[PDB]
């Protein structure tokens, strides 16, 4: 499909940021026509296109959107399933598998975040060659820098970009552990669950779900909802 | 074996993600290293494949991947384009971001001295009590933006700036970023 320098100075840009939230990315489109002057397409539009040259190397400008608060993000994303690699290839063995034990305790983790501490005592573990905690506590910033990882508090959850690039990866390799929301039905990091099912549900969805509901009652089970409804998204 | 359409493309596709990746480490990529960590069984009609790689690579993201000396069996990424948050500028112009930097950072406003020496560091007096003139208010030494600048530059560029010297923007803003935005959003009326 018809692509421009345009839209190839997006996706070198797109690129070297892991990933995009909404308005970053209309702020971006903009500017490559600015940098490119013509009338400029709604980013949707401008979007689907590019994705339609992409399909080829079956990769995706995909919009996700985040698990503390549905900003929506975009990042660039194989539609490949074993998406282990676009890591691989940017990091050290041993970092790899530091990320898969502490990704290994995100998803165990009934809150989608992991302590340091918890994670760094794995260090021993570690294959490819030794490294200690000092050199670990960076890795994990290297990690926040990236857009894998997020921290609040010294805890760790996967970043949306994350999720974005590996859900595939993750449900094939984590089945047993790895939890899903109603609704939306996706891989679910961090939510909210009911104390009568076990059902859980991104936040983002319980915002959607019981919008505007003076009773918001859980959808499987029906008993009343326990916890602080979160107000859907909106630019603001 | 039997390779599909499908089988290849993808093959294409893990070797122009290859590249991409590498190249931002400036590598430069081993044709070896490509051959062990992307190729495997597929060796036999890899130049082929390779050839497509380098398309795809110029042709979507636009690169041009290079041998970077005559039988290098090594390769690089150029950029076609184009080429290319205040902006061959000035070295002046860097310095006073720089210290128009540290005024926004500490809560807009600093003593002298202490940037001074921490400054040099990295025509200091003279260059500084001049940048009053025009890009600076100073009383007694205490700093403060000075009117010109506000004209010239805005909260949100020089933390785009100060973001940029660490990379990143969330961590070192958020405090000050707020306010930031309440300023973006402030320049609209
Ligand atoms: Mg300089
Ligand atoms: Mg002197
Ligand atoms: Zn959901
Ligand atoms: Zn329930």
């Amino acid at each position: 499909g018809v692509m421009t320098d345009v839209h190839r100075r997006f996706l070198q840009l797109l690129m070297t940021h892991g990933v995009l939230e909404e308005w970053d990315v209309k702020r971006l489109q903009t500017h490559c026509y600015k940098v490119h002057n013509a009338t400029v397409d709604k980013l949707e539009d401008f979007i689907n296109n590019i994705n339609s040259v992409l399909e080829s190397l079956y990769i995706e400008i995909k919009r996700g959107v985040t698990e503390d608060d549905g900003r929506p993000i975009y990042a660039l994303v194989n539609l490949a399933t074993t998406s282990i690699s676009k890591m691989a290839t940017d990091f050290a063995e041993n970092e790899l598998d530091l990320f898969r034990k502490a990704l290994e305790l995100i998803i165990d983790s009934e809150t989608g975040f992991a302590s340091s501490t918890n994670i760094l005592n794995l260090v021993d573990q570690l294959k490819g060659k030794k490294m200690r905690k000092k050199e670990a506590e960076q890795v994990l910033q290297k990690f926040v820098q990236n857009k894998w990882l997020i921290e609040k508090e010294g805890e760790f959850t996967l970043h949306g970009r994350a999720i974005l690039e590996m859900e595939q990866y993750i449900r094939e390799t984590y089945p047993d552990a790895v939890k899903i929301c109603n609704i939306c039905h996706s891989l679910l990091i961090q939510g909210q669950s009911c104390e009568t099912c076990g059902i859980r549900m991104h936040l983002p969805c319980v915002a959607k779900y019981f919008q505007s509901n003076a009773e918001p009652r859980c959808p499987h089970c029906n008993d009343y909802w326990p916890h602080e409804i979160p107000k859907v998204f909106d630019p603001e | 074996g039997p390779r599909s359409q499908k089988q290849l493309e993808l093959k294409v596709s893990e070797l122009v993600q290859f590249l991409l990746i590498k190249d931002q480490k400036k590598i430069p990529i081993k044709r070896a290293d490509i051959l062990k960590h992307v190729i495997g069984d597929y060796k036999d009609i890899f130049p082929d494949l390779f050839k497509r790689a380098a398309e795809r690579l110029q042709y979507v993201f636009g690169y041009k991947l290079v041998e970077l000396e005559p039988k290098s069996n090594t390769y690089i990424l150029i950029n076609t384009l184009e080429p290319v948050e205040m902006r061959q500028g000035t070295p002046t112009t860097g310095l006073l971001m720089i210290v128009l930097g540290l005024i926004f950072m500490k809560g807009n406003t600093l003593k002298e001295t202490e940037a001074w020496d921490f400054l040099r560091r990295l025509p200091k007096k003279l260059i500084t009590e001049d940048f009053v003139r025009q890009r600076y208010l100073e009383y007694r030494y205490e700093f403060q933006w000075g009117p010109r600048t506000n004209l010239e530059l805005s909260k949100m560029k020089v933390l785009k700036f100060v973001a940029k010297v660490h990379n990143q923007d969330p961590k070192d803003w958020p405090a000050q970023y707020c306010e930031a935005l309440a300023d973006e959003e402030n320049r609209a009326r």
